[PDB]
């Protein structure tokens, strides 16, 4: 809720990827907390397992309710650290609510 | 003068004043460990080299206990077992969540043994201990939270390093690892402490955030910055020399690499 | 003198051109177990790996990049290797010398042995 | 609730002056006699002790110092005067007031002599007078569990202790007299409080029942 | 052969000066059959000495009880070169005992007798006696003892002239129960942070300064010179078979005649108390939970103490032990579960910290009773407790991680029915 | 009674007085055990 | 039993015996003891079957 990214840079949820579809490099910002410097989800290598939303400690990475992504070049679906943020500025209002509604079950 | 004793029934030939410990890994077995290292000097504190010998009442602690003719080590025995899961519960404790974002995670000794003799789930219901972390250099960055008080980085400081300058200030569940006054803990060998500690109390602060253990492809190399020859291992991820860290040759370095080469 | 080279299908210049470093791996520095140090691995030379124009994923072209291979002896990866045509270098196995470990040296009367702090 | 780890101050800087008196360098010359040689390490505490006795506490400049007179590393006088309880690292008023709270002292009501030194010294546990004359800690078993409730003073017991007879004692050390230590009761020693059960006739004198073969 | 134990004539008594009444100084001890004929008992050679401590049967009145006279008989060995040292313990940190206090203060000359004795029979040079550093003026009254033993010739060279030579020095703790446990005395001595050390090297073959030692009780050491004139059979005739001597007994607590008091081992609880610590307050219907042998020793319900015989044996068959002979009184007017977590508070201060199981399951069992006290937790909770106390007994370093688990455990086990109506009781409140 | 009065240094001076009476202390052989 | 299946989120961010198992679970997985097995199932087209 600050604007602080989740992300603590953990790699358990790229080491849980089944396709290796996420990959993930980090270095101390200069506050010198544990940030990203790169996250990259492939589209075009994911099974949208739905895994690394559950391996994901701190809630960082979701799988939000938009399927309606397509996309007219190959290059367009390699997502990279600033799209899967905006992403998730665009669908928080939607994915907030949804966790709220999954968040006892999990 | 080699004397006879039995690890889980098979006998072993040993000689006088062999620990339980050295006994049990001639059989192959490797009695759990937080504070003893081969190259440090015994101490005992950690308290999860524990195990049962048969027909003992009381459990003994592997590192600093000699073997006696005769005796039989049951490694794996309910006693041993329940001693061990009583050690890890205690150790984890007061340890903080910071798994996640501790480096030494996917190459944490605590994690490892939790995993293999620790129980899955925790009864402690009260709030954890929190410890002021204390600057000792521009190398090792350190979470004392993170500390077990297992004193290695105290020994390996006295008896390889040559520097006292690290020791434990207060007593009880206060007791804390550290230079009492802003020291900083300077020598060749100080890099060693990083690889030394057990939990990642003591990391590698060029090396934080970096990477994760296993991720990164490990190749064996020699040093070149002295003519020791000290055998290293150069971690590399996508082609990227993420960290050196020593590799065991008993002749040249036994365990321990200096700060340049670091 | 048994051959499998023509029929396994690699490509000559893997066959040829590539080492292959027979070893027992080193115990990781950080840990102190020693279960992953019993047995030999087969691992080939490391070869060139450039980044990525469009993302900067670090690329390869040597097939075999990745391959490892587990042998519970010295000689049955020797008999891998040389079945299959690749120059080797065998690394014979480390394995820690014993130590003698005594608590009470830590307190003794004369020696330099005894510990300032416990 | 004191830290364990020492933040530089004006007061107690490294540079902070303290020294042994020649006599307290004789007496420190006597203590090392009693170590073996070799162990002059041992030393460690009670040199300690000498010099918060001689400065009222123990600064960093103090520990140093103990340290390059006993030849040792500083950082283990360091984990000497942190470990032991007594050894004082802050400053502390004239007199240190210590009530043991320990479960035999608390069945005979110790709380009720520490809340009237509370109330009389206007200063809660932990606290130092504004006059800097008294400090209340709390403290473990000192040893006369049996005369509780006893309240220590810098180096003497006020055991069997009252409200009144508290304040009274405090009354004394703010006019500077100096009492005297021993159960404030009637009683002197551990003896039974209404009488002698025990030893009420005279010992036996020497050569009392002795082996014959000796 | 008497099978009632109990009533212990002033001519029995070892601690004549007990009460202090009767003068400290050597002229007095001496007046009291102190220092007597000791060049004898020197002369008679180490083997009498042990073989008379053996046949008394004198049990370590530290609290572990350890038979005294096997226990001297391990420094007995022939030198190899290291000195050897007898270190007396008077720490004195049990929360309620003080009867070493009593004995240092009003009979130093009994303890410095017996260290010159128990350094004959075990080959010692010297003796350093360990004394909490609360004990200043206790302390200063040994060393003027000492003072005037070295210038009478009892002590020093040719010690009461039999070509022996013994020197008894002063050395004076810096507030640390932990110093207690012999192995972290040893330390203390040496100048580290008072922690004990790992036992499977013996105090005897490694000691004080790396040397051989062997470390007794004030009062262990103080009885041996008046078992060595009066002979061991004199002291195997008070107590019970393998529980033999007259053990000095601090009365504490909830009793109107808060006293310490010498009486022959296997007396019964009861008349202890009302004999000579004036009866209960309230009388014997208000006793609660005793403590029978200092904080470390479990609690005893009412039922118990009533027929209960203070031996070690016969309280080791209670589930409790003999320890430092401190009996603490807990009327009925008291809250049991907090003077059980009051106690167990003072053993979370005064841990050590090396050893993880006492480091961090003493201040979980503190949390956790401050929680009962309170009420503030589930009936479950107990069983946790009681299993952390196990987890923490018998895998320390140190024996004080016992004497944590042991009070929590005869807590539960004796009042368990309490700590669930506190329980039941919290839950209504807060609804 | 005695111990009515006793001083701060009372303890280390006695010990000053009877370091005359003490015997000679037994020696490791080496100053220091960092030595 | 958290060394085969993971632990409860809230358990993983609230107990660090959680949290460790949950770490390790998804970056090691969980070790099977050795063996082998043919398992079979009769799958809607028939028998299912793994040799693991
Ligand atoms: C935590 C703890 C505190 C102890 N405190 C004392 C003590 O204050 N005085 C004492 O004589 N023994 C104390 N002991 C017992 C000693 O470790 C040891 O058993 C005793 O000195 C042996 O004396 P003995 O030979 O007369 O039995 C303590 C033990 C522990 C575990
Ligand atoms: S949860 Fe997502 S953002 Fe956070 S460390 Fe894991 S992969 Fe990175
Ligand atoms: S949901 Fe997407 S990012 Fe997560 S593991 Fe599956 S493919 Fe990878
Ligand atoms: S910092 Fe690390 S090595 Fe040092 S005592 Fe703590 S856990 Fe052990
Ligand atoms: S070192 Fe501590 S914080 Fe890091 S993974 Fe291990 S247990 Fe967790
Ligand atoms: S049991 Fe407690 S007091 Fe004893 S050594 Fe271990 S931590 Fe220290
Ligand atoms: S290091 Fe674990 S008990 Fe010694």
């Amino acid at each position: 809720p600050s604007g602080e990214e989740r992300c603590i840079a953990c790699k358990l949820c790229e080491a849980v990827c089944p396709a290796q579809a996420i990959t993930i490099e980090a270095e101390p910002r200069a506050d010198g907390s544990r940030r990203t410097t790169r996250y990259d989800i492939d589209m075009t290598k994911c099974i949208y397992c739905g895994f690394c939303q559950e391996a994901c400690p701190v809630d960082a990475i979701v799988e939000g309710p938009n399927f309606e992504f397509s996309t007219e070049t190959h290059e367009e679906l390699l997502y990279n650290k600033e799209k899967l943020l905006n992403n998730g500025d665009k669908w928080e209002a939607e994915i907030a609510a949804n966790i709220q509604a999954d968040y006892l079950y999990r | 003068n080699l004397i006879e004793v039995f690890v889980d029934g098979q006998s072993v030939m040993v000689e006088p004043g062999t620990t339980v410990l050295q006994a049990c890994e001639k059989v192959g077995m490797q009695i759990p460990r937080f504070c003893y290292h081969e190259r440090l000097s015994v101490a005992g504190n950690c308290r999860m080299c524990l195990v049962e010998i048969e027909k003992a009442p009381k459990v003994v602690a592997a590192c600093a206990m000699p073997v006696m003719k005769g005796w039989n080590i049951l490694t794996n025995s309910e006693k041993s077992k329940k001693a061990r899961e009583g050690v890890m519960e205690f150790l984890l404790a007061n340890h903080p969540l910071d798994c996640p974002i501790c480096d030494q995670g996917g190459e944490c000794d605590l994690q490892d043994q939790s995993m293999m003799f620790g129980s899955d789930r925790s009864r402690f219901l009260e709030g954890k201990r929190a410890v002021e972390d204390k600057n000792i250099g521009p190398l090792v960055k350190t979470i004392m939270t993170r500390c077990i008080q297992c004193t290695r980085c105290i020994r390996f400081a006295s008896e390889i390093a040559g520097v006292d300058d690290l020791g434990t200030t207060g007593r009880g569940n206060d007791m804390q690892v550290g230079t009492y006054i802003e020291k900083m803990f300077m020598s060749e060998l100080s890099g060693n402490i990083i690889d030394i500690c057990p939990v990642g109390a003591l990391t590698s602060k060029p090396y934080a955030f970096t990477a994760r253990p296993w991720e990164t492809r490990k190749t064996e190399s020699i040093d070149v910055m002295d003519a020791v020859g000290s055998n290293i291992v150069v971690s590399t991820r996508t082609g990227e020399v993420m960290r050196i860290l020593p590799r065991m040759h008993e002749d040249i370095n036994e365990e321990w690499i200096s700060d340049k080469t670091r | 003198k048994l051959d499998i080279t023509t029929l396994t299908g690699v490509p000559e210049e893997h066959i040829k051109t590539r080492k292959v470093r027979i070893f027992v791996p080193a115990r990781n520095n950080m840990q102190s177990g020693v279960n992953n140090t019993k047995k030999w691995k087969m691992e080939f030379d490391t070869r060139e790996r450039w980044e990525n124009p469009l993302m900067g994923w670090s690329s390869t072209a040597d097939p075999l990049s990745n391959l490892v291979l587990t042998f519970s002896t010295k000689e049955d990866a020797v008999a891998f290797a040389e079945k299959n045509g690749w120059s080797f270098d065998v690394e014979e196995r480390k394995v820690p010398k014993p130590k003698s470990k005594s608590y009470g040296a830590n307190f003794s009367w004369n020696k330099r042995t005894r510990v300032s702090t416990k | 609730g004191a830290l364990f780890v020492h933040r530089d101050t004006p007061e107690n800087n490294p540079d902070t002056p303290f020294d042994f008196t020649p006599e307290n360098y004789k007496r420190i010359e006597a203590i090392v006699k009693n170590y073996p040689e070799g162990h002059k390490a041992a030393a460690v505490l009670p040199v300690l002790d000498l010099a918060q006795r001689q400065n009222g506490w123990l600064p960093i400049s103090a520990m140093n110092k103990v340290a390059e007179i006993l030849q040792v590393p500083p950082m283990r006088v360091y984990e000497v005067a942190t470990f032991y309880t007594m050894y004082n690292r802050k400053p502390v008023g004239k007199y240190h007031i210590q009530v043991c709270t320990t479960t035999p002292c608390m069945l005979r009501n110790s709380d009720s002599i520490l809340e009237a030194i509370q109330k009389k010294l206007g200063i809660k546990v932990g606290e130092t007078t504004p006059d800097k004359l008294f400090t209340l800690i709390e403290v473990e078993c000192l040893g006369a569990c049996v005369n509780a409730p006893m309240v220590q003073i810098n180096d003497n017991y006020y055991e069997d202790l009252t409200p009144k007879d508290i304040e009274e004692i405090i009354d004394e050390l703010k006019a500077g007299k100096i009492p005297k230590p021993g159960p404030r009761s009637g009683r002197f020693s551990c003896e039974p409080a209404g009488g002698l059960t025990s030893l009420t006739e005279p010992p036996k004198g020497p050569g009392f029942g002795v082996q014959a073969g000796l | 052969k008497k099978t009632s134990f109990g009533s212990l004539k002033d001519e029995d008594r070892i601690f004549t000066n007990l009460y202090g009444r009767h003068d400290w100084r050597l002229k007095g001890a001496q007046s009291r059959g102190d220092w007597y004929k000791t060049k004898e008992i020197l002369l008679k050679g180490p083997d009498w000495i042990l073989g008379e401590v053996k046949t008394s049967g004198l049990r370590g009145r530290g609290g572990a009880g350890f038979p005294t006279g096997l226990k001297w008989s391990f420094m007995n060995k022939p030198s190899d070169g290291r000195p050897k040292y007898l270190v007396v313990n008077a720490d004195e940190g049990e929360p309620g005992t003080c009867k070493d206090r009593e004995i240092i203060r009003h009979d130093p000359h009994k303890l410095v007798e017996g260290c010159l004795v128990g350094g004959r029979a075990m080959g010692a040079r010297a003796a350093y006696i360990y004394i909490r550093g609360e004990f200043y003026n206790e302390a200063s009254n040994l060393q003027v003892a000492i003072r005037e033993a070295y210038e009478a010739g009892l002590i020093g060279k040719n010690a009461c002239g039999s070509g022996y030579d013994f020197d008894v020095f002063v050395v004076r703790g810096a507030g640390a129960y932990i110093c207690g446990e012999e192995t972290a005395l040893i330390e203390s001595i040496e100048g580290k942070q008072g922690k004990p050390r790992l036992k499977p090297p013996f105090p005897a073959d490694v000691g004080v300064f790396g040397c051989p030692t062997t470390v007794a009780n004030v009062e262990t050491v103080a009885v041996s010179p008046t078992i060595c004139r009066r002979g061991g059979a004199w002291f195997a005739s008070f107590g019970r078979e393998r529980n033999s001597g007259t053990k000095l007994f601090n009365i504490s607590g909830h009793v109107n005649h808060p006293c310490t008091v010498e009486e022959e081992m296997s007396v019964p609880l009861k008349e202890l108390i009302e004999k000579h610590a004036g009866g209960v307050i309230g009388g014997w219907d208000n006793l609660l939970a005793v403590i029978p042998g200092g904080s470390s020793t479990p609690l005893i319900p009412k039922s118990v103490c009533e027929t209960v015989l203070m031996d070690f044996d016969a309280l080791v068959q209670a589930q409790t032990g003999l320890g430092t002979a401190a009996v603490i009184v807990m009327d009925r007017s008291t809250d049991i579960v907090k003077a059980i977590a009051r106690l167990i508070e003072f053993y979370k201060h005064e841990s050590c910290g090396q050893c993880t199981p006492c480091r961090e399951g003493v201040d979980w069992m503190n949390k956790v009773m401050a929680r009962f006290v309170k009420g503030d937790a589930r009936p479950a909770e107990i069983d946790s407790l009681w299993e952390i106390s196990k987890q923490i007994e018998g895998h320390t370093i140190c024996a004080l991680g016992d004497g944590a688990a042991w009070p929590v455990q005869g807590l539960i086990r004796h009042f368990r029915p309490e700590l669930e109506e506190r329980m039941q009781q919290f839950a209504l409140q807060h609804q | 009674l005695q111990h009515h009065e006793y001083s701060t240094y009372t303890f280390l001076d006695l010990n000053v007085e009877l370091s005359k009476f003490r015997m000679p202390q037994p020696s490791s052989g080496r100053q220091s055990p960092r030595h | 039993d958290a060394k085969v299946s993971p632990p409860k989120r809230a358990e993983m961010k609230t107990s660090m015996e959680s949290l460790i198992h949950h770490f390790k679970l998804y970056t090691e997985g969980y070790q099977v003891p050795p063996g082998a097995t043919y398992t079979a199932i009769e799958a809607p087209k028939g028998e299912f079957g793994v040799y693991l």
